[PDB]
RNA sequence: AGUUACUAAGGGCUUAUGGUGGAUGCCUUGGCACUAAUAGGCGAUGAAGGACGUGUUAACCUGCGAUAAGCUUC
RNA sequence: GCGAAACAGUACCGUGAGGGAAAGGUGAAAAGAACCCAGAGAUGGGAGUGAAAUAGAUUCUGAAACCAUAUGCCUACAACGUGUCAGAGCACAUUAAUGUGUGAUGGCGUGCGUUUUGAAGUAUGAGCCGGCGAGUUAUGAUAGCAAGCGUUAGUUAACCA
RNA sequence: AGGGGUGAAAUUCCAAUCGAAAUCCGUGAUAGCUGGUUCUCGUCGAAAUAGCUUUAAGGCUAGCGUGAGAUCACAAAUAAG
RNA sequence: UUCUCGCAGUCAGACAGUGGGGGAUAAGCUUCAUUGUCAAGAGGGGAAGAGCCCAGAUCAUUAAAUAAGGUCCCCAAAAUA
RNA sequence: UUGUGGUAGACGAGCGUUGUAUUGGAGUUGAAGUCAAAGCGUGAGCAUUGGUGGAUCCAAUACAAGUGAGAAUGCCGGCAUGAGUAACGCUUGGGAGUGAGAAUCUCCCAAACCGAUUGACUAAGGUUUCCUGGACCAGGGUCGUCCUUCCAGGGUUAGUC
């Protein structure tokens, strides 16, 4: 059995980043969601 | 349980046997547990009336009893011990070696003793 | 406007555990242990109010029982003997009170002969 | 197993009534001056003033 | 008489000093030293050090021998418990709970002192009768 | 031979003393909830929001912007 | 009270949307215990300021459960929800109070609420403490109680003051 | 990529879990369904009876519980020739 | 206590004596009408005993006398033939 | 006198507390609160005195009840009993030294020895854990004087890969 969570930043950057978050509306108003909740996260480059 | 530390086997016991009774023999006197120290000096008293040959059979047999250690080797124990230390005290029945009981230890109170060579 | 209540709620929490002060164990020290032992001695307390009353009058009855049966009579032959001659209100309780009193009671069981 | 209903802090102190050590012994070092132990040496480095260990 | 000296907290067992404790009790400091240093619990080497201060301040504060005391009550303090993870089975991760105690230990000189604490649970009373004495000629 | 124990390892009872505890009580540094009026947004002429860097300040949170914990006219 | 009185969306979980924290107080004025003391370190003592260092930083109040000891008494002879009514002896004296702390010893003596025909309950939720925490309001109606104008009688909506 | 994808077939697997993960709102839905609801004294004090229920763990009415009010004892009424 | 009205609750009750039935006139099973009880009624008795007997306790009473019950003792009160 | 045993049910009359409208007063002369004890009512509850308080409060009348705490197999400010019991996680021993303290940390050899490797390598991931000096304070599932722990200082160098 193989542990799960290997960890590989390239992947999360292309899943989760900025531009492919900024592309659809939905992306956006969960963008602005989380900007007025002060997220101390808005993609995976600051977790 | 399945696989852990070993621990005191009797491989391991008797391997820390012959190291100890090699370190009195070459130190001369040795702080360690008491019962490990009673049998060191078991062994060492042994050695001393054994040695009081000094021929290769006694070095052939006590081969297979001592452990090198970090000042005398097994063949330089030989010599050690079949020159100086069983003429020394052989003049006595017996009493080649006195242990003595100490205090405690710190992390685990653990009753050392302190074993010397003397006739 | 909020009504703290805490006040209250203090005081009377502090009052519950500070009256069951005196038992063997926790329960000195507790709300609901010591609520519960609080419970059981007032149903004990309030019990006995009633029993008691009873209990120690039988004890007067039983008391006077055995000086009748070391006098040569026994309780119901002594009420026997308050039926056929001599009905004296002096009473189980204060017959009883009279034998520790010198000579009191022999006089009031004498009286009582038939 | 388990308790079904819990040991008293009372009933725990009472318990633990006898897990403390027995009495030790005592004994008067003749040139170092101190109470040691039976069979066993003193701060002073001595057993029964035998010179068998150090100052420490 | 005191020069106590508080120890906030050190991370050590208290039900292995309670032990010590129920023997020391009672006892002077000139011989309390001595039947509290030849125990194998290791978990007073962290305390007897503690003990130095006050008899030093004995020495220097007020001039006092600091040896003609006894100890007149310990309290065994359940202080702030700290909480470290266990190794265990099925990811449960059982709490390893560090018991603290705050340790105060009073020594008191004079053989008195144990009847002083009921001294001040009579004086608890007797000084609201005072001030109430005072009052009751203005109820 | 019938007797309870000081015995007491230790514990229980009221209280005292000491400890986590800041509940409760006072107050706030802080929010909460309204009042009606100018007015009803910024920006590809580089917007809001961020990263990075920058200190009479060493950095922390943050301000600001290579002019960079700032700056100019009156 | 806002998650946020607070380095309050800080940090953190998960890749992720999303979730999402808790806790404050010296004094007055630090006037932060100068000075000395012990001490690897903690931290505390005296003196001194400070009215007061339960204000010396364990610094507003500083509770209880829980963690320890102790006047006096009892307990190493007990079938018992750990107590009610009595009551030995001892030390003790006030919210001037049918007395304080015991309870040797006797009679009596199987938790709270529910399911419910009915629970110490061998049915149950319940280790404990502390605080919070659930019968209100608005609209139409109903009733218990009370009030005004008062029998073609009162009464406002919008609106104005 | 979600009451979907997916499957050498097993409810198998999808962030060690899937008859379909986690996750945002209606929604504190609903339950004729359990459990509980923080102060007190007290007037009187039950019932689990009849019918009905796509009805039996429930509810409706009449009584039973009760007070404000009408009848003010010949009243609703109970009993002995 | 019928009624207007707030109207409940009840709509799962259990038993005992008589008329009883279903059953073994067995069951801490069940059913009504008349006598009642527990729920919501404690206590004495029944050695403990919600429904049985005496009996309806508001509190205080280490209160008098009665009732079932008990009366050789534990256990209250029966002596004598 | 009856019920004051009481569910359901409904009837009647009250009590406390935060704050407010008030007559109000007290206070470093000791405020609230807390801690403690030997009053008053028919009951909610009112209390009275003293220290902790070094500063606001109190109580009758009515009102906003975010008001009264026992369970809601509650909520958080914290910990008992279970208990020195279960574990302490792929081996330690000695000589000497560091140090106040050593099986514990270090030099040395032992011990075990894997050796398709108890040896190094770069990739993803870790972003300093690399090294030097200091300490062992938070932690090492024990101590640990040491650490891959922390602090301070410094270091990683491409055109070619």
């Amino acid at each position: 059995m193989k542990r799960t969570y290997q960890p590989s930043k390239l992947k999360r950057a292309k899943t989760h980043g900025f531009l492919a978050r900024m592309a659809t509306a939905s992306g956006r108003k969960v963008l602005k969601l989380r900007r007025k909740k002060q997220r101390a996260q808005l993609t995976v480059s600051s977790e | 349980s399945y696989i852990n530390k070993p621990g005191k086997t009797s491989a391991w016991r008797v391997m820390t046997v012959r190291q100890q009774v090699s370190a009195v023999l070459a130190y001369g006197k040795i702080e360690t547990t008491l019962k490990k120290a009673k049998n060191t000096q078991k062994r060492l008293d042994k050695l001393i009336t054994l040695a009081k040959v000094d021929n290769f059979n006694n070095r052939r047999q006590v081969k297979k009893w001592l452990l090198n250690t970090n000042l005398f080797d097994v063949d330089q124990l030989m010599d050690h011990l079949f020159s100086k230390v069983a003429p020394k005290y052989e003049k006595t029945p017996g009493g080649y070696s006195r242990v003595l009981k100490l205090g405690p230890r710190r992390g685990d109170a653990t009753e050392m003793a302190i074993l010397q060579l003397t006739d | 406007m909020r009504i703290k209540g805490g006040k209250q709620t203090r005081v009377r929490r502090k009052k519950w555990l500070k009256q069951a002060s005196g038992s063997f164990g926790t329960r000195h020290a507790s709300y609901k242990v010591a609520k519960q032992t609080v419970i059981q001695a007032a149903k004990y307390a309030y019990r006995d109010r009633r029993n008691k009353k009873r209990d120690f009058r039988s004890l007067w009855i039983l008391r006077l029982n055995a000086a009748l049966r070391e006098q040569g009579m026994t309780y119901s032959v002594f009420i026997n003997l308050l039926k056929k001659h001599n009905i004296e209100i002096n009473r189980k309780v204060l017959s009883e009170l009279a034998i520790k009193e010198p000579s009191k009671f022999n006089l009031i069981v004498q009286k009582v002969k038939s | 197993a388990v308790q079904q209903r819990r040991s008293s802090k009372h009933r725990r102190d009472k318990r633990r009534s006898h897990d403390a050590l027995t009495a030790q012994a005592l004994s008067v070092c003749q040139k170092c001056g101190k109470k040691k132990l039976f069979h066993r040496v003193c701060s002073c480095g001595m057993y029964g003033d035998l010179r068998v260990k150090k100052a420490y | 008489m005191i020069a106590f000296a508080k120890q906030f907290r050190v991370r050590i067992s208290p039900q292995k000093a309670r032990l010590v404790c129920q023997l020391i009790v009672g006892k002077k400091t000139a011989d309390a030293q001595n039947i509290l240093s030849n125990t194998p619990k290791k978990a007073a080497t962290l305390i007897a050090k503690l003990l130095n201060s006050a008899i030093a301040n004995a020495t220097n504060n007020h001039g006092m021998n600091g040896d003609a005391l006894y100890v007149f009550e310990c309290v065994a303090n359940q202080g702030p418990s700290m909480k470290r993870t266990i190794p265990r089975a099925k990811g449960s991760s059982n709490m390893i709970t560090k018991r603290s105690s705050n340790l105060v230990v009073k020594l008191s000189d004079n053989p008195n002192e144990r009847q002083e604490l009921i001294k001040q649970q009579k004086a608890l009373v007797k000084k609201r009768v005072e001030g109430q004495q005072k009052a009751k000629m203005a109820r």
